[PDB]
């Protein structure tokens, strides 16, 4: 009836500084379909963030691919703040180039 | 709208005992089901069959159908052909682009003219339960290759050749009904030479 | 190419 | 192999509304079609650019049914919430998902038609292709007047027939993309968590299809409850990303050796951490 | 199943008719309104879709015929100001699954007859004709003949009760009635049935047998000037007991 979203936060291509790639925040596993998400550069909204279109898996739970174009730096902190019913507080995943 | 069906033939005569086949062709392969449907005068069309795009022929006791989706046709096929049978049938598939609806074939005015066993041609007259002042001629027992034809005189009426199965005892007879207002009217002004057979049992009343 | 019939459940 | 599959979503808005209409089409791992009632006229879109060589009324084809499903998908919402005597003031959905499977042949290897009610299996069409599987009583009901309907048949009918045959032309038409599997980049690195204890991750990335298996081993034995293994992510770009770790003590590093299994891979690689 | 109603309508010239269509044991988005002629094919006229406006087929007045989906259970027929040439046998069909066509299930139709003078209505005179006894020494069987004259419009049917209960076996009625001046358009009707039983069934006393004439006429709403009883619908009966000699 009611499941909570797993956050992963990663790149398209190995991460290097100064070098273009996109950063992809993947939601996966939740019920019902309503979900916020938000990219984050340093605690705060990017703007141009896309989406997949809405899709599911054999449990039924939803998927959704949210992703923008990025360079990423040394100490640049990046992360992905993910809203749901199954979520008291908004859930933020950061970014680790190694996960 | 992009689906055309015909149906061969439009009208179709078969003998009791015998088997007939109606062939219907369709243009669309978005087409895959394809309903038979049995329409008796003044009554409903009923479905009797159907098949669909995966099967190659349907059987149900002596009603089977028949699909050639390579080649875009489907045929009825009724074996024991019995006078019950005669109706109207139609085909039908569900392809074409646009509007949705079943796109339906002319029709197929099936008849099944029954086998007459031991024909004993009579021409009776009989008389009214209530009155028994007026009367009507019951030509009957003779066998379907006799053709009743109706009369030049307006004063008199002749309807045409009904069979009924007297399921019982496995008969079947043929018959038709003649009268008239006028006073001078006998059973012969209708039913002569040219209708009845030679061998026609023709008492006097 | 979808299903291209729907019955209400 | 490959395989073709719709993925409906069905939700009810009680403040907003009118039901809303989600569809997506997949052809393997790669989406293709996609259709969205909210909106003022809407209109099945492309997703993939081998699908944009269908004409119009390819495009009007599946406008109409998925406009169809719409309206049929609001009483079934209406139905359910019936059977389950559920308040008209909660959104419940209904998902649905079914498709064909094919063999090396071209030929109908599976067909499948699922659908949920609410996250929870509901009705299901069997192996088969006649029969239903109902989760309980009110799915019962649906069987019941999708059995006087003939479902079944109508599904056996399209999954034997012009199911194959599209997948078929998809699979030809993206020949190029659809019928080439882009095999993992593949190696292993290393992450100390403390002074006596390191993290080993082995990564596979740039593949397609998502199908991958990734196994640490200890000196050739199975580490499956020690293994820890993250879900399959798309890279955005059509390609999948999977990593297994496992936390190795120093100095028995070089004695873990982990294996990659894909499709697009003649031989099962074997990795080790280098140097 | 689908149904309508009415099943039988006599009006006169300009009178509106709503035609009833229903499916009885599910919800159908879709509904179908056809045509037939003495010309036996289905002629589709429209499409009745829920919630949308009708789909009406090519050579189709939208004037005069009115489609409406009332909801997923009724679909509605109006022939506006009816005229005689209006006149025909209106039947629908729908089915469960929606999209691309499959089962339907039609109603029963609606036979509709529309008249300039409703003066010309007439109810059928029934009679029953007891079985020939050189029928009965010749083939050992007894037909016995019904007879309806004097009807207008065709809107009659005839059927064989034996001993209270309804009978099939060994029954032949006129597939069409004749009529009984074949020169004018309002020329009263006749119908003529048949039923064969054996001799020692019809030479039985305890036995009977009754011809029954289901008429559909005129409506208690329509208005009757002339001092003639008003032919409203109907069953006209004649009967026979078993004769024995």
């Amino acid at each position: 009836i009611q499941r909570t979203p797993k956050i992963q936060v990663y790149s398209r291509h190995p991460a290097e500084n100064g070098k273009s790639n996109f950063l992809n925040c993947y939601v996966s596993g939740f019920h019902p379909s309503d979900i916020e998400v938000d990219l984050l550069k340093n605690g705060e909204r990017i703007e141009k963030v896309e989406h997949s279109d809405l899709s599911f898996s054999k449990d039924w739970s939803f998927y959704l691919l949210y992703y923008t174009e990025f360079t990423p730096t040394e100490k640049d902190e990046y992360a992905c703040r993910v809203n749901h019913v199954t979520l008291s507080q908004p859930k933020i995943v950061k970014w680790d180039r190694d996960m | 709208a992009g689906e055309n069906v015909e149906q061969h033939p439009s009208t179709l005569s078969v003998q009791e005992g015998d088997s007939a086949v109606i062939k219907c062709t369709y243009s669309d392969s978005a087409s895959n089901y394809f309903p038979w449907y049995k329409q008796e005068l003044g009554k409903r069309p009923q479905l009797i069959i159907d098949i669909r795009s995966n099967v190659g022929e349907k059987k149900d006791q002596r009603i089977a159908v028949t699909l050639n989706k390579t080649a875009k046709h489907f045929s009825l096929h009724i074996t024991e052909t019995q006078p019950e049978d005669s109706a109207v049938y139609f085909c039908a598939a569900d392809g074409g682009a646009g509007s949705y609806q079943l796109t339906f074939g002319k029709g197929t005015k099936l008849s099944v003219i029954p086998n007459i066993q031991n024909p004993d041609p009579a021409v009776y007259q009989l008389r009214d339960s209530k009155s028994s002042d007026k009367s009507v001629c019951l030509f009957t027992d003779f066998d379907s290759q006799t053709n009743v034809s109706q009369s030049k005189d307006s004063d008199v009426y002749i309807t045409d050749k009904c069979v009924l199965d007297m399921r019982s005892m496995d008969f079947k007879s043929n018959s038709a009904v003649a009268w008239s207002n006028k006073s001078d009217f006998a059973c012969a002004n209708a039913f002569n030479n040219s209708i009845i057979p030679e061998d026609t049992f023709f008492p006097s009343p | 190419l979808p299903f291209e019939k729907s019955t209400i459940m | 192999s490959h395989s073709m599959r719709y993925f409906y979503t069905a939700m009810s808005r009680p403040g907003r509304g009118e039901p809303r209409f989600i569809a997506v089409g997949y052809v393997d791992d790669t989406q293709f079609v996609r259709f969205d009632s909210d909106a003022a006229s809407p209109r099945t879109e492309p997703r993939a650019p081998w699908i944009e060589q269908e004409g119009p009324e390819y495009w009007d084809r599946n406008t109409q049914i998925f406009k169809t499903n719409t309206q049929t998908y609001r009483e079934s919402l209406r139905n359910l919430r019936g059977y389950y005597n559920q308040s008209e003031a909660g959104s419940h959905i209904i998902q649905r998902m079914y498709g064909c499977d094919l063999g090396p042949d071209g030929r109908l290897l599976r067909g499948h038609d699922q659908s949920a009610y609410d996250g929870k299996d509901y009705i299901a069409l069997n192996e088969d292709l006649s029969s239903w599987t109902a989760a309980d009583t009110a799915a019962q009901i649906t069987q019941r007047k999708w059995e006087a309907a003939r479902v079944a048949e109508q599904l056996r009918a399209y999954l034997e027939g012009l199911c194959v045959e599209w997948l078929r032309r998809y699979l030809e038409n993206g020949k190029e993309t659809l019928q080439r599997a882009d095999p993992p980049k593949t190696h292993v690195t290393h992450h100390p968590v403390s002074d006596h204890e390191a993290t080993l991750r082995c990564w596979a990335l740039g593949f397609y299809p998502a199908e991958i298996t990734l196994t640490w081993q200890r000196d050739g034995e199975d580490q499956t409850q020690d293994t820890e293994l993250v879900e399959t992510r798309p890279a955005g770009d059509r390609t999948f990303q999977k990593w297994a770790a496992v936390v190795v003590p120093s100095g028995e590093e070089q004695r873990y050796t982990c294996h990659v299994q894909h499709e697009g891979l003649p031989k099962p690689l074997t990795l080790r951490w280098e140097p | 199943v689908v149904s309508q109603h009415p099943s039988r309508v006599i009006c006169k010239s300009g009178t509106s008719v709503k035609i009833e269509c229903r499916s009885l044991d599910f919800q159908a988005t879709t509904m179908f309104w056809y045509r037939q002629f003495p010309k036996q094919s289905l002629m589709l006229m429209a499409t009745s879709n829920e919630g949308s406006k009708a789909t009406y087929e090519q050579g189709v007045e939208k004037d005069k015929f009115l489609i409406n989906h009332a909801s997923l259970t009724l679909s509605t027929l109006t022939v506006t100001s009816a005229h005689p040439e209006d006149s025909s046998f209106y039947i629908c069909s729908a089915g469960p699954t929606s999209g691309r066509t499959d089962t339907q299930y039609f109603g029963p139709g609606t036979r509709l007859t529309v008249l300039e003078d409703l003066k010309n209505v007439f109810p059928p005179e029934v009679a029953v004709f007891e079985p020939s006894e050189a029928e009965i020494s010749h083939t050992q069987k007894a037909t016995l003949v019904c007879l309806a004259t004097g009807f207008y419009p065709d809107h009659v049917e005839l059927s064989w009760w034996v001993n209270g209960k309804e009978v099939h076996s060994g029954v032949c009625t006129d597939p069409q009635p004749l009529k009984e001046q074949p020169a004018l358009n309002d020329s009263r009707y006749a119908l003529s049935s048949r039923l064969r039983v054996s001799a020692t069934f019809w030479q039985n006393p305890r036995n009977h047998f009754r011809c029954q004439v289901q008429f559909y006429g005129l409506s208690e709403n329509d208005e009757w000037t002339q001092d003639r009883a008003k032919p409203v619908t109907q069953i006209v009966s004649a009967e026979a007991w078993g004769r024995a000699d």
